[PDB]
């Protein structure tokens, strides 16, 4: 419940009061979900190991694993607040030399990203650095 | 100038593998007795499924390479594995028959079938010391003469591998099953009414969860299965190879009435400390062999319907040929299946005996009033011993089920095979009846569907400065 | 003062010592071969775990982010067992405090969030 | 107006079920013998107990309805199965058996007692060429008459259950265990001085960990068993139903003395590869039944304890009447317990032959000349093949021990079952030895305690705007 | 990669410079080099209750733990910032009588961090009662 | 006044204990040579090892108490166990054996050796009535004289326990193994040219993951091992104590030419439905007892060196003494190792027969024009049968290996065990080879390494207010 639909709209319509509050929704979906899976194991004790229960604890093993990876980035480069998060790197236009309106305008999420990996790498870099700089300003 | 700027929870996936695991709601858990092997261990099933449509969309999607066929191939493998692992093994009872014909000469009512064999045999009690001489009923499938003498006898793979039977609390009837991703993952449904497989696909869904499938394993035709649409769908990796196998959905259900007319009583047998083998007592009354009822115009519509569609694919000048299947193990050569926990082998030779002429159809058969020779009775035959399709050994037995047996069900799809030859002007392409891969039965039910991993983290240039 | 000693308490008092419980769900034989306690005490931590996380997620995803204190936007209906303060502090305790709150909790915690997307909204 | 504030670790707990693991403290590990019962997958237990006393407090309890009770015993059922699965297994020495009296008929000290039985066998060696015929002592409860006639004989479950005798290295002392749950949860204990069972409780403690069970399974008895402060306290699912058990703790140890008076020798004999069947070689001089030795005058001080709370739950005026069960299972019928890896079998009558009066009640046993007819003994008797309590199969064998036994333990609480009939105006309430239960063992030592889930978040109206 | 080497020079000279560069270097690259080892281990799969799989599955688990017990350490007391966080108990001269010129540029980590194995329970629970009061007064 | 500040990532690590995991880069996976004992499980290894120097540190080391040692043992104990624990078992053959002299008395080339015996025995198959008079080949070191006839022999574990042979498809050939930590852990690594085993470290540097080891097994000698720099370095717990082990690592590597020159054919006779014992055929070929080729003149040299250390290490003036083993099991007694699935056992004479003297060594052998007796020739047998070094138990079948086996490795340490006597005055210290200890041969790896547990967090005293 709760899924973005914003995967077909232009990332840059999207982003803007299109996605936001829908994205927060999505994970206060699935934080209500993984009570309701948590509460009603626990009840029924049918969590005894078999094939079926080895394959639901790696499953929620995975998935456990996989946001602590996500708030765990998103922590050590100091953006601990909300999705939305600026930073101090100045975006090397030769990255991608183009302009920000038709970008917002005609691009999407998954088209964008998938010819920036390269770049990726950099920007990441780039980013720790700032808050290395920041952090020994203060 | 620009400086980067985060979003997290950004539109954005990946083609991806992981682990899935299934759900049952609770009609199956209600029951709460002979507690079949997925009903105890599914999580139960959100009540309200959650489909978002997605627009503006071209995935491109391939079911020859879905990591979800295999990894549910090898789960259900080993579910039976585990599942029918603890209880009896039956590597005593391998010694010599001496068996004589049914219960009597003495037949009314088909003659001499020789599908009971009343088979006497040594064998030794749960005490080492005392040793018994007993008797027990077979079916011809299930025994081969050896010795070269009228009364010797053994179980078919004793020379080949080991036995242990079904156990009998246990149900063998399925249940749906929806497979349901950890979170961080979803799975896409290519929603268009027609998809050949491989290619973009329009119509996108996103789902958490799939809808059930019910696993049903059978040769030649699917059966209580999922339908097409509007139209019947054909699926190949490459039509050209005519090596690869055909894939046939429906638009319509057949009903198929299956049954078993014989009063069946499971005396019950001592080898061991626990070990209780399971055989059939008697059969109360005549011995009619078991059989299915089929209607046969509808059955003439769906087959010309499929005609069409094989026609408009490899060219309109062809005439058909439908050549009954060409030899080999007893599951491809002739239909199989299962039913209410008893193993049916169905002779469907006059199933397929058809010769579309290229200018002889497009007339379907619309008798409307039939009353009469209008059911296709098929000759079914029972086997109890059955082993591994790929493994050359792990064999099981199948306990007899007391009383009278009867199913009903819903013919969704077929399995075809193209085999060359003479067929270049003489365009008579012929199909025959395929089967014995466990894959594409699910094959036939998870094209739909892919797993897309998620990645919310984006980066987006922007001139605000923090 | 204890892990459950606020409870006899009332709800004022229990604030001000609040932080021991917090220190409690920590959730954390190093090797965990498959016999038998062993296992047992590898399910009981991973759940453990998942308690911790999923409240952690609802504090981060309300306006609150930060622990022991989070103040909030939404005003107290009066249908929600409305009394005074120096009833509601100086008189009852959090244990009998959901007696009476309890399908009202529920509403209350779809309220805040609602109006914390709301606020989102306005920033 | 208000504002909710949220407060993150509140005391709101929730009646709640989860899973628990045991502590059997640093010596155990550091002992490191044989890894008796669970000694090493304990976690160390903690060296400070922490039982942070809860006031202002009325919680309910109610034992007949704990979870944990439960799990305790599929707990210790799945240990003891873990413990016996690669035990060896005993089901090829089920043969018959050509048994003489006991050694010889030179007795002095008992006469014919019959419980050595020197039976002899043919039974296959370890290599299946060859087969001799061995022998092996057994007690006259271990070996049933078959085939009727006077020297054929076999073991009591052959063809009923198959037997695996006990791994002789492990040791069946136990050993103190502490249930400790994992963080988010706590244990209520209920420390009121008197308590029924059932009700709000005054004095509450949360603590880290349950103390030291040391599980002990008995009969009729409790024995090393936790021991009520300053009163006896009789309680019972229902009082009026008589079907239902009776519980009674005790407010005094009593000591009892039991033994072996046999110098045994450990015979092996190989069966098999590595199969060992481990019997008893002969006896060294006389043969004396066991005997547990018991003061008669505070036995007697601990019935006239029961009688009292006992006709101040069933009103005053009332005739008290101890009677020993008619008809019963071996185990069920008489006393029976274990010691040293020894299942005894004691016949408790002369404990339970008592007819308390209305009046003449009241005065203890206070015989200062003593010196002498004091003890009460107790004819004891072995049985080396126990079976499942209550599955009707999988039974085990218990080696033999070499040497002298001997024990001396707590009696700590007993059973009892009242019985109705004609005590109307009779006034005659008779009450009989039980047992045969796992969890009633435990429900005495788990009465005191129950599991919360501890829920931190709570929200509370407060002006402050943020 | 980026390890602790200034564990030989003295607290302060390392606490001055090294700690702040290194801290981004421990808390990051560790991490990256954790997720990409893990996201190419659930591709591979082959995950079974092998004596291996079961060996590194309890790796990752006790990673987790530990990683999930620092961050609420540090969230509790208020450290849910970053390395940087001062407090508001003073430092009692009676737990050691010694100058800030000999702890800072005479004195390294371990050593130092042995010797108030006795006053640093006290240390801690001061800290939580200070955190209370600051909540009290907001 | 001062106020403390916290400090998140301190260099601060601690003595610990804790999991550790594989990593077998990915060559053996390039090569798919199914799972040898230890493929697919492992992670594959980082491409870039990061080993950051430590400065100003004198950490203590002592590799005695060492536990990671005890980890992998174990480690590798379940992991063989668990490779063959699926494949076949082998307690049926065990019967009485019929047995010629070789497979005839034809002999040119070595005479009487009495290595094949062609042994023919009565068998039964998977069916169980058809017995099945079948021979096959065995060493005189696989078959023990049971009834002192002439013909008439036993294999030699079957008073013991149980046998299941080797899993035909499964290599032997060792791969590299990487120890890796977990995040939270470190591993520091002494880099000091000589170290005695206990004591503070002058060179340290923290890596993540160690190099590769290799695993082999082997007795009185150390194989495709690890080297020492510029000296022979030697270790041990006590000295003084004579009864502790000797671990010599030495500064060159010593090529070794071990082979098997025998045609093989590998003949398959089934037992059971899976059950395939595989036997060799016969031999194609005159059959030339296995050996193994060594120079002297490096023997010599490096035997020359370790005196050297050995009279540093025990005083000056003494007489040094290499007589060969006293007795007891084949490993320890003489010298063992594995090759392309064939475990060699050579004689080990020639190798310790040295007396250097106080007064006559300080010149190495630099023999130059050699051309000739320059090989020391080992006489090496067969056996196929191994069991568990501490366990009585558990014993495998080794399958025989079809065609020419052939290795060359790298020789690297030495184990020795020093015995006392009359050496005071005569200062003849004797010392003689050692082995059957599976902990010693990777002590001789892990005494570099050592795991501590990160705990980031420190505190210190500051002026700075909030
Ligand atoms: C456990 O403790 C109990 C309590 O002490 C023991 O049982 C008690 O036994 C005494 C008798 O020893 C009994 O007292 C009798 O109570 C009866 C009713 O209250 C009275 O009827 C009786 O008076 C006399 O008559 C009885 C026959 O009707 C006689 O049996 C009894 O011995 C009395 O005999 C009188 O006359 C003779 C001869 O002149 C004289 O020697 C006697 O002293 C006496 O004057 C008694 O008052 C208690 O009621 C019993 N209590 C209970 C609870 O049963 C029991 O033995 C102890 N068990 C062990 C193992 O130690
Ligand atoms: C219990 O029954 C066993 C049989 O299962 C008895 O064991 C047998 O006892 C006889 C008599 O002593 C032994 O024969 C003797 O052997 C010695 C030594 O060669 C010889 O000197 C004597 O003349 C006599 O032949 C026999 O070996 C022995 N067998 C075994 C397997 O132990 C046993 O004596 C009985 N014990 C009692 C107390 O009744
Ligand atoms: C391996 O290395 C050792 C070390 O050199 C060789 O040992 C010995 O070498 C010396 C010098 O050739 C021999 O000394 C002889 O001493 C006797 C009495 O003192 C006398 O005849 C001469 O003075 C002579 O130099 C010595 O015999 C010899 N062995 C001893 C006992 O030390 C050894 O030869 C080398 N080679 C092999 C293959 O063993
Ligand atoms: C004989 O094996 C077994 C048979 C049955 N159950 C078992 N359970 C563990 C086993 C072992 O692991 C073992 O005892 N073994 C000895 C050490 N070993 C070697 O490689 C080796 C052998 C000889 C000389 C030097 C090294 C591995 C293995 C063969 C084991
Ligand atoms: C439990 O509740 C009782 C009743 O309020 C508390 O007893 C009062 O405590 C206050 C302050 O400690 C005293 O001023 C009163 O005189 C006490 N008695 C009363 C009000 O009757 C008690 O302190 C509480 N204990 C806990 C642990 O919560
Ligand atoms: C280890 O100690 C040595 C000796 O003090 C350090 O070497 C000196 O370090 C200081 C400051 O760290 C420099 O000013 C000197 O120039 C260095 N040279 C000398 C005199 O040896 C070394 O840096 C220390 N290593 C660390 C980083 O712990
Ligand atoms: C960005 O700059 C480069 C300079 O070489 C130019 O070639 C490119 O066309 C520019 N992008 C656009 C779309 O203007």
């Amino acid at each position: 419940l709760g899924f973005l639909g914003a995967a077909g709209s232009t990332m840059g319509a999207a982003s803007i009061t299109l996605t936001v509050q829908a994205r927060l929704l999505l994970s206060g979906i699935v934080q209500q979900q993984n009570n309701l899976l948590r509460a009603i194991e626990a009840q029924q004790h049918l969590l005894q190991l078999t094939v079926w229960g080895i394959k639901q604890l790696q499953a929620r093993v995975l998935a456990v694993e996989r946001y602590l990876r996500d708030q765990q980035l998103l922590g050590i480069w100091g953006c601990s607040g909300k999705l939305i998060c600026t930073t101090a790197v100045p975006w090397n236009a030769s990255w991608s030399n183009k302009t920000l309106d038709m970008i917002w305008n005609n691009m999407t999420w998954m088209e964008w990203e998938r010819e920036i990996d390269n770049y990726t790498g950099l920007i990441y870099t780039l980013i720790e650095e700032s808050q290395n700089q920041q952090e020994k300003n203060e | 100038k620009l400086w980067v700027t985060v979003y997290y929870g950004v539109p954005v996936w990946k083609e991806a593998t992981t682990t899935l695991f299934c759900a049952s709601d609770a009609k199956a858990y209600d029951t709460e007795v002979h507690n079949v092997w997925a009903t105890h261990a599914c999580v139960p099933t959100d009540p309200n499924p959650q489909e978002v449509v997605l627009e503006n969309v071209t995935e491109n999607f391939n079911m020859w390479k879905n990591n979800m066929v295999e990894q549910m191939h090898e789960d259900i493998i080993s579910l039976w594995d585990q599942s029918l692992k603890p209880c009896v093994k039956l590597t005593p009872l391998c010694v010599t028959l001496n068996c004589t014909d049914l219960r009597n000469v003495t037949n009314i009512s088909e003659g001499m079938r020789g599908e009971i064999k009343n088979c006497s045999f040594n064998i030794t009690t749960s005490i080492r010391d005392k040793v018994k001489k007993d008797y027990a009923l077979f079916y011809r499938l299930d025994v081969v003469p050896i010795d070269n003498d009228n009364t010797s006898y053994r179980l078919i793979n004793c020379n080949t591998s080991t036995i242990t039977q079904a156990c009998p609390k246990v149900s063998f009837e399925p249940i749906p099953i929806h497979y349901c991703t950890p979170a961080g993952f979803a799975i896409l449904k290519c929603k268009d009414k027609k998809f050949n497989g491989t290619g973009p696909c329009k119509n996108v869904s996103t789902v958490q969860c799939t809808h059930g499938i019910r696993p049903v394993v059978s040769t030649q035709l699917l059966l209580n299965g999922s339908l097409a649409e509007e139209e019947v769908v054909i699926r190949s990796s490459n039509f050209t190879d005519n090596a690869k196998n055909i894939i046939v959905q429906l638009k319509e259900s057949v009903e198929i009435n299956c049954t078993r007319p014989n009063n069946n009583t499971r005396k019950s047998i001592h080898i061991g400390p626990g070990r209780a083998f399971y055989t059939t007592g008697d059969i109360i009354g005549d011995i009619r062999q078991a059989h299915c009822n089929i209607s046969r115009t509808k059955w003439n519509n769906t087959l010309n319907q499929i005609a069409t569609k094989l026609k408009e694919q490899f060219g309109n000048n062809k005439t058909i040929v439908f050549n009954q299947s060409s030899g080999g193990d007893p599951e491809i050569v002739m239909h199989s299946f299962n039913c209410g926990g008893e193993f049916f082998y169905c002779n469907s030779t006059q199933l397929f005996n058809s010769t579309w002429n290229f200018n002889g159809t497009w007339n379907l058969t619309q008798s409307n009033g039939t009353e009469g020779n209008d059911t296709i009775t098929l000759p079914c035959r029972i086997k109890q011993i059955i082993n591994m399709w790929q493994e050359v050994g792990k064999a099981m037995y199948a306990p007899p089920i007391r009383g009278q047996i009867r199913c009903s069900s819903n013919i969704t799809g077929l399995i075809l095979t193209r085999d060359g030859g003479n067929n270049h002007n003489n365009d008579t392409e012929t199909f025959r009846p395929g089967g014995g891969d466990m894959r594409d039965n699910w094959r036939s039910e998870l094209y739909k569907y892919k797993v897309v991993k998620i990645e919310p983290l984006g980066v987006a240039p922007t001139k605000a400065k923090r």
